[PDB]
Formats: C-alpha cells, structure tokens, sequence
C-alpha cells in the first residue's frame, strides 16, 4: 500500500530470488535459541520455511533480518519436520539440505544413489550419502550460490542434522538407506509443504475460496491480476462463487500436476487431433495419464483463468508453461548473473 | 678609470631626451604594421579557435550524458530486473574502476585529472590538430603576438 | 578572491544563459536511455 | 526439406500416381542410407494389390515378415513418416497416444482412428500394416501391447539386417568393422585419430555375437540417462574406468553389457590411457549417429550462433 | 692631470644652474602637486566608499546565509536517511537509495563545472557566489561601479608613483 | 605560510565568535526536522494515498 | 615654460648625475650599519621566538599523531566489531553515517573558518593558534618583533638593489 | 645666457670634448665585451658539469617512470584479486568488508604520508618528490658536486640578465 | 589556461608516444596475474 | 617543480628520520586498543544493559 507493505513485499521477492541462501536463511529465520552454556544458533519454525519459498509473503513486521525471538512444540508430530531438530526447528545445515530434496527431479536421485552405491544398487550408507547429497547440491540453484560464511555461523560443514540421521541410518548409524523409502520421504515432504502453504490461507471449515486457490496456483509468476479478475467474472457465470475447495480437493490437482511432462503431450494431441479442449477433455485425461480423479470444481476454475477468454478452450501453451514453473517452485532459476554462463557459452558455438 | 663612468651617465641624460622622444614616434610605425600583419591572420585563428571549441564543448556535455546513462543502467538493474545484492559488486568495480582511469590518465600526460585542466589540455590538442588542417602558420602567429607585447610593454615604460 | 591587489572589485562572473535548463534537459532524455540499453540487455541475458 | 524428396528418391513403386513403397528399397534407405539412388519408374496396378495383401496372409515373424516382403507389400508416403518415428523417436509418446485415442480404457483402436494416428505422431488403398493390425475388413482392433511388441520386432530387424552388412555376411564380426559400424557417421578430422589408435593397440581379437551387438543398440536408446551419469562423475572427480563405466551402462540400461564389447569401446575411446574416456563427445558420436541433421555452414553460423547461446546456455 | 680640469669645470657650471634656477625648490612643488591630485582623488571616491561598503555587507550577509543553508540541508538529509532507516524501512532497503544520492552528487558537482567553467571547491564557490550577490545589488542601487573600479586603480597607481619619487636611495628632493 | 616573505609571523587568524555553537544551533534542530519531514511524508502517504 | 621646465628637469637629471655616484657610498656607509644595530637588537628578542615556536610546535606535532591514532582506533573498533562480535550487514549502517559524518565536518570546518581543509594548510593554521596563544601567555611583544623583522629585510633588499649600480654600473631598478 | 641660450649650449657641448678626447665609446664596447667573456667561460665550466648531470637526470628519471607503472600494476593486481574473490571464489558479502577496509585503509595511508613528509598526497607533486629523491641518491653516489652546479647555474642566469638589460633599446650603452 | 600572457597560443601538449598501448599492456597482464594469484591462494587457504 | 627558474636542482627534500617506525608504532597500539575496546564493549551491551 505504497508503504512498507508493498515496497517491502517487492523487496522480499528480490531477496528470495537473487541473494545467497545464507542471507535468505537468516532473514526469514525468527527463532534464535541460546539455551546453551553461552552458544547461539538460529532456527526457523516450519511456517517460516514455506514462507522462504513462496513469493508475495511478508515477514512479520518486526522480526526482520536480524531481529529474532530469543528462546531459552511447533510442528505436529506426524508432520515430516518433526524428524528434524527438536520439535520443528530447522537448523541451517538442514534448510539447505531440505531445499535440494524439494526441487530435484526423482530421476536424479535414482541415478545418484545407483552410481555411488558402494556394493549394490539403490542402497547407500552415511558416508556415501554425503557425496550423493553434496553432488546433487552442487547442481541446484542454491548449491552454486552458497560460499560458506563462518563469520555469521551459517556454515554447512556439519553432517546431516542428526535428528534425522537416525531416521535414515538407524541408531547405530549403519543402516543402508534404500532408494525406495527415500523417494517416499521426499513425497512425504512435498505433500507436507503443500499443506503449510495451504494453511497459510485461513481455511474456514477446511474450505478455501476459489480466488484464493487461483492465487495459490499462479503465485510463481509475475503480476497477473488481470487473470484472476478474469476468473472473477466467471464466478457469477458458473455460480460456484461460494463453494470453495478442501485440502484433499486441491492436493489431487497437484498430484495430477506432477505428470505435466506428459499432459503436455496429451493436450497437444487433442489440439491437433481435431478436438476442442473443455471440461470433458481434461477431466478424462486426468484419469488416463495421471490416473487421479479430478472434480469438476477444480476443472471449473482452471479454465476460468486459462481458456481462450470465455470459451473453456484451455490455451495449452499458456497452461503448461505456467504449471511448468509452479510445479518446481521458484528455485530452478539460475539465481545469479547471466554473464559467465553466456560469455563462455558464446565462445563455444560462435567459434564454429 | 672611475672618471670615465660618470661622464658616460651624464651623456645619456643629454641624449636620451631625444631618444625616448624618438622611440615614441618609432614604436607606433613599428607597432602598426604588425597590427596589419595580424588582422588578416587573426581572422583565421578566430575561427579555428571556435571550431575547436565546439569539438570540446560536446565532450563536456558528452561526458555528462555518460554519467546519466551509467546512472540509468544501474537504476534499472538494481530495482526492476535484478537485485541490489547482485548489482552492488559491479557498482564498486567501476567506482574503483574509474579510480584506475584517473590515475592512468595522470601517468599518460604527467598532469593530474582536474576538470578545468583536463578541459584546457583537451582543447589544445583539438586546436593544433585542427590548426594543422587549415594550414595557417602558428609559428608566425604567436611570434607576432609576443612581438606586440614587446612594442607594448615598453611604450607603457615610457611615461617620461 | 573578491578584489584585486589595487582594491578594484573583480568583474561580474558570467553565467550560462539558461545554464540550469541546458543540463536538466540533457540528463533527463539521457537517463531514460540508460534504461533501454539495460532493459533490452536483461531481456537478452535471460 | 528432404523427407518428401528422400522418399521420392527411392519410390520406384507408384500406384495411381501416389508414390508407394516396398520394404526392400525402404530398408535400403534406412539400413545404410547410401545406395546411389537409381529408382526407376514402374506402376503396379490392382493386380499387385491382391498379391501383396495375400503375402500378408502367409507367414512371418517380426524379423522376416518385413524382409521377405521386399519388392512386395505396400507403404505409402504417410506411413513412411510414421515408421520414421520408430527409429528416430522414443517409445514413450506412443503409450500416451494409444490410451488417449483408444475406446476409452482399452488401448485398442479400430481401422478408423489409425488414419488420424498417422497424422498425430507425424507432427510430434489398403496398406499392409492395416491388415497386419486389423482384419481383412477391419474385424479386430489394434491393441497397444500388440503394437508395443510389434515395434520392438522392427527395432531388432533393422539392427540384424544391417549387422551382416558390417559382418561380412557372417554371424560374427571382429572388433574392426564394429568400429566401422560404431563411427559410420563420424567426422573427417577425428575419424582417423580413432582409426590410428584402432590401428596400433586394437589387436585382432575375437568377434561379437549377434544378440550382444544388439544389446549395445539397446544401450543407445537410453543414452540421455547415460549423459547424466558420466556428468555426475565429472563433479565427483573420478576416472571413468571399467569399474564405473560398467556401473554407468548398468543404470543407463537396467541390463549389464558383457565385457567384450566394453573392452572395444574402451580401446576405441581410451585416448588418454584407459582412464579418461571422451565422455563429452563419446556420447556425441552416439547422439549424432542417427540424427538426420548436419553441420551449420560458417556464414550461417555467423547468424545461427545467436540461436546457439539462446538454447545452449 | 687634464681630465679633472674639465671635470671640475662641468661640476662648477651646473652647480650654478642648480642654484640660480631654484631646482631644489622646483622639483618640490610638483611633488606637492601630485600629492594633491591624490587628495582630490581620495576625496572623490569617499562618497562611494561609504556606499560600496554598504553593498559589500548586504551581499556578504547573504553569502554567509547560503553557507548555513548548505550545512542545514546537509544535516536535514542526515535526518531523513537516519529516520527512514531504523524505525522505518530496514537499512538494506535504503542502501540502493543511499548510493544513488552519493553518485547523484558526483554528477551534480560536475553539472556545476559545466554550468560555470571552474571545478566545485568551497573557497572559490562562495567567492563566485559573493560576486553574483554583489552585482545584483550593485545593479539595484545604480552606483557607477565602472568609475569606482577604475578610480581605485588610479589611487594605487599614483601612490606607488609618489612613494617612488621619494625613494630614499635615489634622492630627488634633498 | 608559517612566516611571511620577510620572516614576520603571520597575524593570528580570526576565529568565529561562538563558532562551535553557531554550528550546533544549525545542525541539531535540522537533524531533528530531517526526521520529522520523512515521518509526516510516509505517514501522509497512506491516508491521501492514490498511487 | 615649456622651453625651460624640461631643461629644469634636465639639469635636475644632471645634478643628480653629478652627485648620486658618491651619494651611494654615503648611503652604504650607514645602510650597512642601520642593518647592523637592528641585528644586535633582534638577537635578544629573537631568542624568545625560537622557543615560543617550539613549545607551540610540538603541541601541533602530536595533533598530527593524535589525528592519526583516532584514524586507527576508528579502524580497530570496526575490525573487531565486524568479524567477531557482529556481522557486516548490521555494521554497514554505522560505517556509512561515519563516512557521511565527516563530509558534514569537513564542511563545517569550512563555514567555521573560511578554508578548504586540506592537510598541509590546516596544520599551520592550528599552529598559529598555538603560537599566538603561546606568545600572549609568555608576555611576548609580537608587534615589535615582526615590525622589526621587516625593517631588517627592507634594508637588505635596499642594499642588494644598490649593489649592481656600483659593481656593474647599471641604472637603479625600481 | 639668462635661458637655455648659452649656459646649457656650453655644458651640452663642453661634455662633447670629454666624450671624444677620452675615447669613451671604446669603454662601453669593452665594458659590454667583458661581460660576454665573463659569460662565455661560465658556459665552459658548466659543460663538464652538465653532460654528467644529464646522465643522472635520465637514470633517476627512468627509475621514477618505473615506480609510476609499478603503482598501476598494483592497482590492477588489486583489481584482479577482488574481481575473482568476489564473483566465483567467495560471495560478495564476504568480500565487502575486506574491500571497504582498504578504501578506508588508504585514507589512513595517504594521511600517514602527509604526516611523514609534511606534504599533501597528490600525483603531480608527489611524483617529482620521488624523482627529486632519486636524483640526490644518485648524486651522492657519483659525487658530481651539485653544490657548484646549482650555484654556477645562477651565475649564468644572473650574468645574462644584465647583458640583455645592458642592451636595452631605450637607454643608450 | 588556453592562451599565454601576451596572447599567443600555448604549444601543443606532448601526448605519450604509444600511450594506450603501454597502458593496456601493463594493466591486462597484471589483471590476469591478479586473478591467478588468488585462485591458488584460496585453494591453499582451505588446507591450513 | 623539479628545477628552479634559474635551472638549478631544487634542494633534497627531508624525510622525517625513522618515518616508518615512528608511524607503525603510533598505529599498532591505537589500532589494537581499537579491538580491545570493542571486545569489552559488546560484552557490556548485551548482559549488563
């Protein structure tokens, strides 16, 4: 509002997308426990973590870049974040690890695990799970933008957090982590984060109004108010402007969404197979490629902001392009200059 | 010996009254032909000293426009496209990059970089490089200007 | 210095006619061009 | 382009004007892709239709039924493009194509929907594959698993029929002509540099079996996965010797190639001493093996390198 | 000898001239004359030195005002950037705006060098500013600065001439 | 600058009477007003806010 | 009259030409002595100044050091308070309002005393303040010293001006 | 005479005898000749004390125009270090303090230069001081007796200022 | 100042012969050496 | 500049004897008492208040 509510939220984005993850951590982190004989580490409650990802979310008014709530519980027991730290408090060395798992294709772990794999294929012990973790980290965005800064204590020379080392490698620190239960762990995460992001909408009776779900779907883009006001018109046309959606309703759409690399093919086919895209089209395809059943209400609001302006004809190349960048959250970008990865890129092809 | 000196001094005063009264009528006829050997030559220099002024008055402005684009290149990167944390290490290596040009300019011309001095020296380099093209004799010119100073420094020294 | 050795006060210093406008109208249309050279640069670096 | 032209270069069999095709010259175009095209003009009328479709109702396994139908059968211009995807396109899209255009949960299509199916995969008069897939009048449907198992048959036929081409007409081939088959689509500059080290250290050892050679042809179907494995070995700085190269082909295929072929591909690519394979372009010669592209001319490279950086970065 | 004979002859002849022509008193009256043209001249600008001394304090009362209005402004900017920083927008939001008014000065200390061909340094910057506040006032009171500025050159030139006529090393009025 | 051309010590340079007080009476109040102007600008950028 | 006023100057120029050649030997008789009693009178007066200009000179040699220790301490309380206690992102505000705190003191010094504040001139000014105050406390008679220090050079510049008319026989250059 | 008639016409012609019977015109043409001779031998004692100084002022000039470059290499290698250690060897904020405590570490080294030489550090007048320091450091080595040279150079300057003054076109000599 | 006292025009200033060559050939090979001295320093800093 | 108007070499400039020792000694303790007064100050800002 022309005050430190928009000029700050638009600063939040420029710190969420180009600053070193050390600055991103200690900015969003709020708790700074000193319950020690004089030591001091800084954690972040799980709610802050999801804020450290989604743009257009303002940190509480006072606990900014180095204003912390000094301590001397947070996440539910079933929530994945309880295996971390003490109650839900994410340390730094975990937050950086916890963000390579969230935004890495499932194939990369299928390969990383099956290549070091000291004896067999799919299982790795601890010391092999440090190369694997370090390698996959050395390819993600937040991996090449993180030079250890011991001055502020936020260093990553620690192993895994060790409140989950045992969750993975047993108490003896000897168990060989199979690849199967890991890719289950990751899914347990991505569904847990999708819950926190959902609860950050004040769900009355577990219901989220249609407009608040649209904003939850396009959040990882620029400004598209014109689009959410477009579906705002259809709210009176389809008369479902007082129904909302539940958490299980939205979650199915995001399970469908994990197969976008195939629904792009399906929709493109129907486009060139002489068929007009509408509710009966995508409702069916969600059953034949993703096998997940979508409700009409979700298939109502999607075309309400993705069709050819009032005809239900889903504009594929606009739809897949956005879902491509919202499926993997806004942390696949280079998050750095574009110079060296272009200059040396210019050398190699311009020479021939 | 010493007597030869004083008689020399009292001979001048008996002759210089007709010497100074002569040099006044002699300087004029000697100064005026210069003031006619100068006017046709001055009309050329008064033009090269203006078509070498415009060449160094748009280097002044041009040197300010560069301080404006380089201020719009960074007021756009810092706020709209990129952040400040990614645009700061590059707006220091030019605030220090220029502090390496203001020293490479010194060692290049043995003169410190100051706005008035570095403007005049640039003007001179434009003049001679411009005076060489119109081919008017700068040697005869400047030696007609100092020769006027001579015929003027003494005519003021002839108050008596 | 205000006056010379003889005590004569120095002549009036000359000001550039509209000298404030002749610069405030060469930085503005050259500050905007400072964006286009960058706005089309990032749109090329992406 | 060339697809319309290259098909017309070999189209000796035209019926009713429209250029048709038999597998013989069809294979000739794809088996070795250099036959010094001399296809004359001959017109086969309805009398050839009765003989060719009857040839479908005789016999034939995946390997032979296309081969023995040389100078027989019938392939149109459109079906050539569809078959082209069987060799130059991954088998993933055919899955999603069937289970979306079938009878809504059968993975089977009738005679009609196939006509559209040909045009579909192209962007991404009874012919032989028609009666091969349906009845004489379209009595049966086209099950996906029956087409999935079908393309694998042609997938092996193309390799074997060209295997003997490089295998001196024998079931065996030494490591020498394998390299000749390995880099059959090589450059001019680096080709001899390979052949040089082929000349000296590559002893005239044993040969390779027909089945095991095709295993390598199965390995070159998932090389994209293999690009990651060797790439990740660059980060965790480690050699690419047999111990890890075996691990690489293990996950890049699911199967495990025999040592004999791994010995050769080393000796052809161990240009550093059998620890540093040219993995940056060792997969390059594999990826430019069957790509239907060309090298950008230099003056065009003066323009298209602007497009290089747009995608390469 | 013979030189001193004629030498004493020219000595004793001109000695009569120095006595029968009242030379000792002649040179004295014209020195009295120029020391008189230096009084009607010093009296001539006296009606101006009581007016210019009024301009040179009014135009000085304003130059010492802008000087403060340059320290106040420099302070009232320190008050903005220190209250828009600590209990307002966080400091890291201002660091890109507190540099575009540091590079904004090194561009306004140059646009001043083009606007008047002399680099911006404080001592002369008030001098040029003092002269402008002078002539603007010297134009309203309408006093002939041209005469004064030229008159005060004759006083300093005549007095230098007089102090040379009375040189205690080259006696002219014994 | 210590001594003149002829070795005579330069005259004592004149200071500013109440020098370090004339400056504080102009730097302190304007330092405060420097804050008050931003407060009532950002604050009055909300009620009468248009864009 | 015009016929006789000039010859009156002429014979005036003649008598001096018959007199000044020895009038210099009359002058250098005493001008080399007036320059000699001033010396033996200055020596007792100048033995004080050679002390006043040392007890007010080491008072300004340690303002040079004191000015440098502060410049080092203000660098030592920022090198520990940046890498050990706090972080740079919380010390950057302070170490900018210092950089801007000086640019408001190097300007106050201008408006406080009409100078530029360059190092080599601000030393001597802060030396003269130390000197005169050291001359006032020690009851030094400054007005007599400096006034006596020029008359001892006025004679020196008069003797040298008189040498060349007597050694190389050239006219007086005035 | 009672006027300019005779008494001045006597003394103005009486002087003529002394001007002609004493051969005073040879006195001027020789009192001017002695100066040229007094000036010629001066430019003769200087010639041996000049070919050796012109060697020093070239050895001590190259040894100075080498420190000028040897300060630009520093300001370049202190720019390649920071351009590497701030983009892809460390972060920028690990290298902001280290790159500010040299921007400030110089405003303490160009002040400690002032205290150390009582001079102000600006390029034009700080170069020659190092050139003027390399001269005497060479002069003390080759002991060419600068004390005579610099003094004798004043004689040639002074014993010529009057020569060009003796020939003044206004006065007669 | 442009003109001298009498009114004549000052002589052409002497530009250094092959100026930018000497400049850009002592700043470039000492900007690269300024990089190479840093690469093998940090890579040596993490040892001790 | 370097030579006087007459052409004589200017006199050798005078370098404060032991200029560097005089200068390091006044900037080691002063810099050092600089840290020592910052260490003993943050410990007084957070605990005693």
């Amino acid at each position: 509002s022309g005050f430190r509510d928009r000029k700050v939220m638009e600063y939040e984005n420029r710190i969420r997308a180009y600053s070193t993850p050390d600055k991103i951590f200690r900015y969003f982190a709020t708790l700074k426990v000193i319950s020690e004989p004089g030591e001091a580490e800084v954690f972040m409650t799980p709610e802050d973590f999801v804020r450290s990802i989604t743009p257009n979310e303002k940190q509480p008014e006072h606990l900014g870049l180095d204003q912390y709530i000094i301590k001397r519980k947070f996440a539910d027991e079933g929530s994945i974040f309880y295996t971390l730290g003490e109650c839900g408090l994410i340390s730094f060395s975990d937050y950086i690890f916890l963000t390579t798992v969230l935004s890495t294709p499932q194939r990369n772990f299928e390969i990383a695990f099956k290549m070091f794999d000291l004896n067999g294929d799919g299982e790795v012990d601890m010391e092999e799970f440090e190369q694997v973790q370090s390698i996959i980290r050395s390819q993600t965005s937040m991996g090449m933008r993180h030079r250890d800064r011991p001055t502020t204590g936020n260093t990553l020379k620690s192993g895994l957090c060790s409140a989950l080392t045992t969750y993975f490698f047993g108490a003896d620190l000897k168990g060989k982590l199979t690849i199967k239960n890991f890719l289950e762990f990751q899914r347990k995460l991505q569904h847990d984060v999708l819950k926190l992001e959902f609860e950050r909408h004040d769900p009355v009776d577990g219901r989220i109004t249609e407009r608040q779900f649209g904003g939850m779907l396009l959040a990882y883009s620029g400004v598209q108010s014109k689009k959410l006001t477009a579906m705002q018109r259809q709210l009176k046309k389809h008369f479902k402007e007082g129904k909302g959606l539940t958490f299980q309703e939205v979650e199915n759409f995001f399970t469908f969404l994990k197969n976008i690399n195939d629904v792009d093919t399906a929709l493109s086919f129907y486009h060139m197979a002489g068929a007009s895209l509408d509710k009966v089209t995508m409702q069916q395809v969600a059953r034949t490629v993703a096998k997940v059943e979508l409700s009409d209400h979700v298939c109502d609001v999607v075309f309400a902001l993705f069709d050819c302006d009032g005809n239900g004809e889903l504009s594929n190349k606009e739809f897949v392009s956005i879902m491509k960048q919202r499926l993997m959250r806004g942390l696949e970008k280079p998050k750095d200059m574009g110079f060296t990865r272009l200059m040396q890129a210019m050398w190699k092809c311009a020479q021939e | 010996n010493d007597v030869k000196t004083l008689v020399q001094q009292l001979y001048t005063t008996l002759c210089i009254e007709q010497h100074q009264l002569n040099k006044e009528r002699e300087l004029i006829e000697r100064l005026e032909d210069l003031k006619e050997q100068l006017a046709p030559l001055e009309k050329v220099r008064i033009e090269i000293s203006r078509k070498a002024e415009k060449r160094t008055t748009l280097v002044l402005w041009g040197g300010l426009a560069y301080m404006a684009t380089q201020f719009g290149i960074l007021a756009r990167l810092t706020w709209w496209e990129y952040s400040w944390d990614i645009m700061e290490p590059v707006t220091y290596f030019i605030t220090y990059g220029s502090a390496m040009a203001m020293y490479a300019y010194f060692v290049m011309t043995r003169q410190e970089y100051v706005y008035p001095e570095a403007r005049d020296r640039q003007y001179l380099l434009f003049f001679h490089k411009g005076a060489k093209k119109s081919r008017f004799d700068l040697e005869k010119y400047n030696q007609l200007k100092d020769a006027i100073a001579q015929a003027e420094m003494d005519l003021k020294r002839l108050r008596d | 210095v205000i006056v010379t050795r003889s005590g004569a006060i120095l002549p009036k210093p000359v000001k550039m006619s509209f000298g404030l406008l002749r610069v405030f109208s060469i930085v503005i249309p050259f500050l905007y061009v400072g964006t286009l050279i960058s706005k089309n640069f990032a749109a090329l670096l992406e | 382009s060339l697809r319309k032209q290259r098909f017309m270069q070999f189209s000796s069999l035209e019926h009713e004007g429209e250029y048709y095709m038999t597998p013989r010259d069809f294979l000739f175009s794809v088996m070795f892709e250099q036959m010094e095209r001399k296809t004359s003009v001959k017109k086969l009328t309805k009398k050839d239709i009765e003989d060719t479709l009857s040839g479908i109702q005789t016999a034939g396994c995946g390997s032979t039924f296309f081969r023995d139908l040389g100078d027989k059968g019938l392939i149109s211009y459109t079906e050539y493009l569809f078959l082209l995807t069987i060799l130059t396109k991954p088998h993933s899209g055919f899955h999603v194509a069937f289970k979306m255009l079938d009878t809504d949960g059968n993975e089977m299509i009738e005679k009609r929907e196939f006509f559209k199916l040909q045009k579909i995969i192209s962007k991404q008069i009874n012919t032989t594959l028609q009666m091969r897939f349906f009845g004489k009048r379209g009595q049966r449907k086209l099950h996906y698993k029956e087409f999935r198992r079908f393309m694998e048959n042609l997938q092996t036929e193309i390799q074997e029929m060209e295997f003997l081409q490089f295998s001196k007409g024998l079931s065996f081939m030494r490591k020498e002509d394998f390299a000749e088959w390995l880099l059959f689509f090589t450059n001019t500059e680096n080709k001899d540099i390979y052949w040089k080290n082929v000349r000296e250290k590559l002893s005239a050892g044993e040969s390779i079996s027909l089945d095991e050679f095709k295993s390598f042809c199965h390995f070159t179907t998932h090389l994209e996965d293999f690009a990651i494995a060797m790439q990740m070995f660059s980060l965790a700085h480690r050699p690419v010797r047999l111990a890890e190269f075996k691990r690489a082909v293990k996950v890049a295929t699911g199967q495990e190639l025999s040592n004999n072929i791994l010995d050769t591909v080393f000796k052809i690519f161990d240009l550093d001493g059998d620890e540093c394979l040219s993995h940056e372009e060792f997969l390059g010669v594999l990826k430019n093996r069957m790509h239907r592209g060309l090298w950008v001319p230099q003056h065009q490279s003066i323009q298209e390198y602007w497009k290089c950086v747009k995608k390469e970065s």
